[PDB]
């Protein structure tokens, strides 16, 4: 029988977390329960964004969170992160807010709580917001990782070659200037 | 002695990929376009930005 | 859990097409039908037969 | 086989509507082969093709008097390996269809000529004996024809038999 | 939990209303078919009287059965046998004929049989080997309340009401026939009525167009 | 030794034309290629500068740039397994406007009016195109048109 497509093609999607982590598999279970039974879009998102690997769940800075509040008509929304919330000392006046995250750092838990805010976890977020009522999901910047610079290297892609060290005497001559044959 | 060239299999190979189109984008790279035009198209865009700020008043 | 083929059972046929009762009862694969009949032609027997 | 009539128009063009119409007594096994054979015979006489054209009417012609033994003259253009020939065979048969069936066999047996080689150019019931040129028809047009079937043979349904067979008749 | 046995008396009443409405269509469709059949006969006859040859309309609807099995087809008529969805052998369609789809048939002409089926044939297929394509998935047409849920947007509120849209070639042919999953006819019970399946209808073999001798066949392959 | 120089195998492709040598008709140079215009590419022997490579003969692109004597034309050429967009820089003289886009633009303007007329009158439209249908039934007259009995002919010499 002529197969158009590749048969038994897997999901291409973490349907489960390859993480072993007991608690997180509780936190799936509960959000899986919801995703299905609420028929809220928001829960299907959280559930997916739990399964993401560490690379794909990069740390959201409490600075970033602040921006996502300063958005129009969203200063009172409950900022759901699914990932770490990291402390950021570049900002100062971090506003009084609730934030659900998977994990905070002792910097960022304190920096939120100092404001009068509320560091929540995704179960407590479920109680308050089963369907995701007034939530506002934030993601960390995935493309700015130290690997991803090297990804897709070549002429004339404008990207970072993989090198241990360093500066001159290290991939700065032949093929990096007209003066030594050519510029890539 | 050994065989020199061919393109046998060579299309079949190419269609396992798909022969994926360029993809195209709204806003193509203005890199390459006449530099005279380009220069003014920056001031153009500088102008229209300022005007949309003035309309929001 | 068992496909049925609505040209078998009737009861499944008559689970589809409520009309199949009517159709069966009035027979329909039958309807005489028709009619005092005309007309032969003129040329269409001349041309045909040659 | 049957003897389809096939009638075909060409198409209507703007400027020349109501075209000339054509008609062929196609000896084709069915509606579908009729419609080929018609167009195959059209495409050799006019500048029309099944695409740029249309059938008007299939009508299956039946033998008028299909239990009367007839002396059918048939003209045939058949294509050999070498070159293409005309012919004129004569066929004692009770229909045109049977004749033209039994011609295609006779061509196939005597000239290895396949159905696809042969054209049936014209078929004609011959009224007079004398117009029957061929001897092998003429045989059976004799005043008071009697003959035997010497050497009759019996199809025993069984394998064996005990009586020891006979060809009496 | 409570008052759930009353809902049986509710919903079955709505279904007693639907089965009437589905009946009164199918009575009309039967009137539509028998008159449309007659009206072509009458038109043939009336015209014959007047010297004039009446020509039948070209066949709106065509049924492509794949004949050749998968595995030594060229690329182009493999792609087209993929677009009709004749991915197995001995499989069917209903392709609404146009020019567009005539020319797809001219590409795959030696890997398929096809021709112009009838209400009867289309009926016999759909009740027997009719399945829906229900969230991808080959779900069968079992019970006409399912078809109703899927195609209810484009009308079509019974299996017969779908057959209608196929046979007649209604405006929602494209959704009916994409909902109808490809037929998986068996091998013809009589046989292909040849010796050599791969040849064409003037040459004995079972492939290509064969106007109305599809009906005879498919009824066996069904 | 084998050779694949820039104008390889062009013998006929740039061969000017027949009875259309020499000077180029001046409407060529008039035609206004705005950005976004769709353009086909016929080389024009005569005009040696800005000549397209023998590939793009026939190919049909989009103008991404215009300048003094020339347009840029992005043609997405297949190559192996993946179409690389390619930016040409052709002089007008090797271009022609794409008639295919002209027909379409008209059909939009008609599809404006067929909708505007219909919604004003009484909604009902049907305004896509449709592929030529199966011919509907008809009566064809034998009156003044009795059908000729054709027959296949005998094989004569020639």
């Amino acid at each position: 029988i002529d197969h158009t497509s590749k048969q038994h093609k897997r999901s291409s999607h973490r349907t489960a977390p390859k993480s072993d982590n007991v608690y997180l598999k509780l936190l799936v279970k509960l959000y899986a329960f919801l995703a299905r039974r609420t028929d809220a879009p928001f829960n299907k998102v959280i559930l997916k964004s739990l399964f993401l690997s560490k690379i794909n769940r990069p740390p959201v800075s409490v600075s970033r969170i602040s921006r996502a509040l300063k958005q129009e008509g969203a200063a009172q929304k409950t900022i759901v992160v699914v990932g770490t919330v990291t402390d950021d000392n570049r900002i100062f006046e971090f506003p009084k807010t609730t934030v659900a995250a998977l994990r905070f750092t002792a910097g960022a838990k304190a920096k939120i709580l100092k404001a009068g805010g509320e560091a929540i976890t995704l179960d407590q977020l479920a109680v308050r917001a089963p369907k995701g009522q007034n939530t506002l999901i934030v993601r960390g910047p995935r493309a700015s990782r130290e690997a991803a610079r090297h990804f897709g290297f070549g002429p004339h892609k404008g990207k970072a070659p993989r090198i241990q060290s360093t500066g001159r005497k290290f991939e700065r001559a032949r093929g990096r200037r007209r003066s030594r044959a050519f510029k890539v | 002695k050994s065989k020199n060239h061919t393109a046998h299999n060579q299309t079949k190979k190419a269609h396992r990929n798909g022969i994926k189109k360029p993809k195209t984008y709204k806003y193509p790279s203005l890199k390459g376009v006449d530099a005279k035009f380009r220069r003014n198209h920056r001031f153009a865009l500088h102008g229209t930005a300022k005007a949309l700020a003035a309309k929001r008043a | 859990v068992q496909k049925k083929n609505p040209l078998k059972n009737k009861q499944v046929l008559l689970r589809l097409n409520p009309y199949a009762k009517v159709f069966a009862a009035e027979k329909l694969g039958s309807k005489k039908v028709d009619q005092a009949k005309i007309k032969p032609s003129a040329t269409a027997l001349e041309t045909l037969k040659h | 086989f049957k003897e389809y009539q096939v009638i075909g128009r060409r198409l209507p063009t703007e400027s020349v509507p109501e075209p000339k119409l054509f008609r062929m007594r196609i000896f084709a096994p069915n509606d579908v082969v009729a419609k080929s054979r018609y167009w195959y015979f059209l495409q050799k006489l006019h500048k029309v093709k099944k695409a740029s054209g249309e059938i008007v009417s299939l009508n299956v012609i039946s033998e008028a008097h299909p239990t009367t033994v007839k002396n059918f003259g048939v003209w045939v253009r058949y294509d050999s390996r070498s070159g293409t020939h005309n012919m004129y065979k004569e066929i004692r048969d009770v229909t045109r269809v049977g004749a033209v069936e039994s011609l295609y066999q006779d061509m196939a047996a005597r000239h290895r000529a396949r159905f696809r080689s042969i054209h049936i150019l014209k078929v004609v019931e011959l009224e007079k004996t004398a117009d029957v040129k061929r001897q092998y028809v003429k045989q059976f047009l004799t005043k008071d024809l009697k003959f035997p079937l010497p050497h009759r043979v019996q199809k025993s349904t069984k394998v064996f038999a005990y009586k020891r067979p006979t060809t009496f008749y | 939990q409570k008052t759930a046995e009353q809902v049986a008396a509710e919903r079955v009443a709505r279904k007693a209303e639907k089965r009437a409405a589905i009946l009164e269509r199918n009575a009309a469709y039967q009137k539509e078919y028998e008159t449309a059949e007659r009206a072509v006969i009458d038109a043939k006859r009336e015209a014959k009287a007047n010297s004039s040859y009446y020509v039948s309309a070209e066949a709106k609807l065509v049924f492509v059965v794949r004949i050749k099995g998968i595995n030594k087809i060229p690329p182009k008529p493999r792609k087209v046998l993929q677009l009709l969805r004749l991915n197995q052998i001995n499989s069917g369609t209903f392709v609404k004929v146009t020019k567009a789809t005539s020319e797809l048939l001219k590409l795959i002409e030696p890997y398929v049989a096809y021709g112009y089926p009838s209400y009867s044939t289309v009926r016999q297929l759909v009740y027997k080997r009719g399945y829906g394509k229900i969230n991808k998935q080959r779900i069968p047409l079992s019970d006409n309340s399912i078809v109703e849920a899927n195609l209810g947007n484009y009308g079509i509120l019974s299996v017969d009401d779908l057959i209608h849209e196929i046979v007649t070639v209604g405006p929602h042919f494209k959704q009916a026939n994409n909902f109808l999953w490809p037929f998986k006819l068996s091998n013809p019970s009589g046989g292909w009525g040849v010796p050599r399946k791969f040849k064409h209808f003037i040459q004995g073999g079972s492939f290509g167009n064969r106007e109305e001798f599809i009906n005879k066949l498919v009824k066996s392959m069904n | 030794g084998k050779s694949h120089g820039y104008r390889s195998r062009t013998r006929y492709m740039f061969q000017r034309d027949f009875r259309k040598h020499g000077a180029i008709a001046l409407s060529t140079y008039m035609k206004v290629y705005k950005v976004g215009d769709i353009v086909d590419i016929k080389a024009n022997g005569s005009i040696h500068k800005g000549m397209p490579h023998k590939f793009y003969q026939g190919k049909t692109g989009v103008v991404y740039n215009v300048t003094k004597s020339s347009v840029g034309i992005i043609i997405n050429k297949m190559v192996g397994n993946r179409y690389l967009e390619k930016r040409l820089n052709l002089r007008v003289e090797h271009i022609k406007h794409s008639k295919c886009r002209q027909e379409f633009l008209e059909r939009v303007k008609s599809n404006a009016a067929k909708k505007a007329e219909a919604k004003a009158q009484g909604v009902a439209v049907q305004l896509k195109r449709q592929p030529a249908q199966p011919k509907e039934s008809r009566v064809v007259s034998t009156e003044g048109n009795v059908p000729q009995t054709l027959a296949p002919v005998p094989y004569e010499t020639f």
